[PDB]
């Protein structure tokens, strides 16, 4: 069961590289894509070595690496460009399907302020489902004229992308000041990339349970309607020393409320036996709010780190508290439509977005249901 | 010794050999070697193709035109008959029998060679179908002025027939000589050897129509082959009693779609037979 | 059995060339005509060596070139001068003819874009059916006053050459800029030479089936008249990958509708076992779409690459869409009938073309019978 990942636009071509530079390294593999010499399960990103990419000015840069051998700004403007060249790319895509085994889902990294990404990003979303129904489509999408390539953008992964995965420059040009002291985009990205590989360490290591993309998703998500998740990365010890650290907003990069559910990934050596007594003093605590209406738990899953390359951490949260950001964009999008062929397409895709979140807002009540 | 035994038979003088060459000659798989034993023998069709001094030369004569051979292996490989034939069908018995030495006789059993003769008056007769059927394929094309629906209307007979005989051969080309190839090619890489052997014949033997069990399948397949001969005699004075034969020729056929899907409830090995003989049709 | 070719023209002398090369690379021999040191039936087109080419300005620079060692504008003036050499040349063809063995066939690489072979190549099939009434003549003609040398040739191609090969120069520079970017002649040769290479794969190698030039083109060409076919070669990784990417319309050599019948050459080393599975794969998604009144299926033989010398493929078919192309011919004359000794020769050429295109629309229709 493998993935095929798709990276479009300027940013989502440039992580996704620096999230290839990164998985590569923690196996044994060579730039030139060759083992060396130097258990860990390589067939899930990587077909027989080649990663399952498909790349869409910077392909230049790319190229000029030493890694060569690995392989306008209006939504109108990029929707209109998509269905020209509709037909040329899906023989990329569909080759890619009947090669591999079992196909499971789809990766894809695109920016909403991204121009290209907001017209050619959003059009695939659309023809992904008309074409392949059984598969899942979940997106690395990041948040950054700009609030309406957002908006339009958000009408299309509320009910294309059954999961997302979101990344708000704004917390992260944050963070790189305070615990970084950076002041460029070449320096942010590096803890992007520690996001993404950390998001996927137990698919690439034999373990228990864990073994496919639905395997983490499936707990996370309830009902169609909420799939909005959100990350956290503390290491910038035992295992009571790492949870503490997750539920602190301090290091979550966002910016009654009560989360849904949590997945906890460790990727140290701790001994798994003292797991259960940290779960009992964050009862006791009472760190985290949440929902009285359905059953839910905190969950936790162990792996091993790369040996070819101390205890790290990542935390899957699905708060509530994320609709905020929707608000803000939202109020924007109001606002500079009282200032400035039909114009009607932007008028519904405003009322679809308040049903979302209507449905987070009404979902920390005790009647949620109905 | 028999570190010594086995090392004197490499620096001196391989049965990894054997196997691969014997498949060249009597399954047939070396091309220009059967296209051209198979088209001597059917130039002629009694007292005549049966004395040792045309068919007991006809093979070195042949193994000259093979452009693979002509080694120690080559050799040994007595075209013998079983039967005195006395006088429009499809069979005509003739054996073709491999000759080994000592110790390799006491791998290669004496009855699985004759199991090869088994199969092989099977694949030699496909042959006499690929070259009757060119034979009016090139027939005709003497005759070419004379265009009218009596002709246009006749040819297409043949190309019905013709794809009907191309796709059971592509099928006896990728079961007896390719996948069952696979195995025991593979699988080896004492005791054992006899075993194997005996494994690979057998499923080149139960992959080719040939056992008991699925016997019903292999009966249509003489009314198929029987009317392309009628076809042949054949060569408009008559085209209404050609025209008859084709109809036949499309019943059977259509009656053979019915009777593999009927034994499919009762053999992966045949599952493939029909996906080549229905693709887009029913 | 023996078999000879025969260049013409600008074109074919020079895509003939390169054809010399590619296949002299692919055995053992040097350029100089000599074996080097260090199966492959090398008897078919080298005699002892020496090669079965018959050529007839840039050969000139053809000897000029290191290989030396291995031997107007309209088209009735092109006819003409075939009359005017009637017997001088002929007798190459004789004493090549009898000092083979057995000759099987007639290949003939030439153009039909207006030039003095194009006549020329339409003089020699003539007599060529002639003189050996029991001898194939197989012909590779690649398409673009262009409509007159064009749609006349058409009517001697159809009646005396038993099969064809065609390929489009619009097709082809399609693929020049798309996967080589070229932005000249001897760039998209380069490819041109490989599908003729690879379309003798089943003959230079023996193999069980289609041991000779009458057991490949037996089986697609129903009918004299509907005997056109195309090619395909996929590799610009399994069987499944290979059948798939030939299908295309990106890959096909050409500018209702349905297949007569398929042949696909797979040249490497690839696992037997899967052959059958990529063909129920292709059944069941309904890819291609076959006649419906007699049963057409697809055929598939395997051989080896040379060793001297990674998966490829050839797709050869005989589809109908192939009419498209000369109404775009025929078209243009009727347009050039209206604008500009008897020129009663150009009326029954323009008659008996259109009565082809009337004969591969008819293959269309379920009663195409009587
Ligand atoms: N996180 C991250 N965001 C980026 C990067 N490059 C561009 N972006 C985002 O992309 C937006 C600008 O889009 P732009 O690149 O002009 O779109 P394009 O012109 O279609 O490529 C900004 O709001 C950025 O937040 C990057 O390397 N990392
Ligand atoms: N496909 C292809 N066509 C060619 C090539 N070289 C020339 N041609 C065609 O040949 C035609 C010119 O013919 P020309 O050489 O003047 O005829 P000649 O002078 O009688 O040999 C042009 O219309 C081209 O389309 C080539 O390398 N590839």
């Amino acid at each position: 069961r493998e993935i095929i990942t798709l990276q479009l636009g300027q940013c989502g071509n440039q992580i996704g590289f620096e999230f290839w530079k990164q998985l590569c390294a923690e196996h044994g593999i060579s730039p030139e894509g060759i083992v060396e010499e130097f258990t860990d399960r390589k067939d899930v990103f990587f077909y027989q070595y080649i990663p399952r990419a498909v790349l869409l000015r910077v392909i230049h840069s790319i190229l000029n690496s030493p890694y060569a051998k690995l392989y306008g700004n209006n939504w109108a403007s990029g929707f209109s460009q998509g269905e020209k060249i509709h037909e040329d790319i899906f023989d990329i895509i569909d080759r890619e399907a009947d090669g591999s085994d079992s196909l499971e889902g789809f990766v894809l990294c695109h920016s909403i302020a991204g121009g290209t990404g907001s017209g050619l990003g959003s059009y695939l979303l659309e023809r992904l489902n008309d074409r392949y129904p059984k598969k899942l489509v979940q997106t690395y999408s990041v948040f950054p004229v700009q609030p309406y390539n957002s908006l339009l953008t958000l009408k299309r992964l509320t009910q294309n992308a059954d999961c997302l995965v979101v990344l708000d420059n704004t917390a992260l040009n944050r963070i790189a000041t305070d615990r970084l002291h950076i002041q460029s985009f070449s320096q942010i990205n590096q803890l992007v990339s520690t996001i993404m590989s950390a998001s996927t360490t137990t698919l690439r290591y034999p373990g228990y349970m864990n073994n496919d993309l639905i395997g983490l998703i499936a707990s996370l998500i309830p009902t169609p309607r909420l799939h909005f998740l959100m990350t956290g990365y503390t290491p910038l010890t035992t295992v009571l020393d790492v949870m503490r650290r997750l539920l602190q907003p301090k290091n979550v990069m966002v910016s009654n409320h009560c989360y849904i559910a949590i997945l906890n990934i460790i990727q140290g050596e701790v001994d798994p036996t003292q797991v259960h007594k940290s779960l009992q003093r964050i009862r006791e605590r009472k760190l985290a709010n949440f929902i009285p209406w359905g059953p839910a738990s905190i969950q936790v899953a162990l792996s091993r780190k790369s040996p070819y390359l101390r205890v790290s951490g990542l935390m899957m949260a699905n708060h509530t508290s994320i609709s905020s950001l929707f608000e803000r964009t939202c109020r924007q999008y109001d606002k500079l439509r009282k200032r400035e062929d039909n114009f009607d397409e932007m008028d519904t895709s405003r009322e679809i977005v308040q049903q979302l979140i209507d449905e987070y807002h009404a979902a920390t009540r005790p009647d949620y249901i109905s | 010794v028999n570190k010594a035994a086995v090392d004197y038979f490499f620096v001196e003088l391989h049965l990894e050999a054997h196997y691969e060459a014997l498949r060249h000659f009597l399954l047939m798989e070396d091309g220009e070697f059967a296209q051209s034993l198979s088209d001597l023998l059917f130039e002629k069709l009694p007292g005549e193709l049966l004395n040792p001094l045309v068919l007991n030369s006809v093979l070195s004569k042949a193994l000259q035109c093979s452009l693979h051979g002509d080694t120690p292996h080559a050799s040994n490989l007595s075209l013998a008959l079983k039967y005195l034939p006395e006088v429009p069908d499809v069979l005509s018995c003739l054996e073709l029998r491999y000759k080994v030495d000592w110790p390799l006789n006491i791998v290669i059993t004496e009855g699985c060679v004759s199991k090869y003769s088994g199969v092989f008056s099977f694949l030699l007769q496909l042959k006499l179908m690929m070259w009757a059927l060119k034979d009016v394929c090139f027939h005709l094309k003497r005759t070419a002025m004379a265009g009218s629906v009596q002709f246009r209307q006749l040819q297409l007979f043949k190309h019905e027939m013709q794809h009907f005989v191309k796709v059971i051969q592509g099928y006896i080309a990728n079961q007896i000589l390719h996948v069952t190839w696979c195995e025991f090619r593979a699988r080896l890489a004492l005791e054992e050897i006899q075993r194997a052997h005996a494994e690979y014949l057998h499923k080149a033997v139960f992959r080719g129509l040939l056992t008991e069990k699925a016997a019903p399948v292999m009966n249509v397949i003489h009314s198929i082959f029987s009317l392309v001969l009628k076809f042949r005699s054949q060569l408009h004075p008559n085209f209404a009693l050609m025209q008859q034969s084709y109809n036949t020729f499309k019943y059977y056929s259509h009656f053979l779609f019915k009777v593999v899907t009927k034994l499919v409830n009762r053999q992966p090995h045949l599952e493939d037979f029909l996906l080549r003989i229905n693709f887009n049709n029913y």
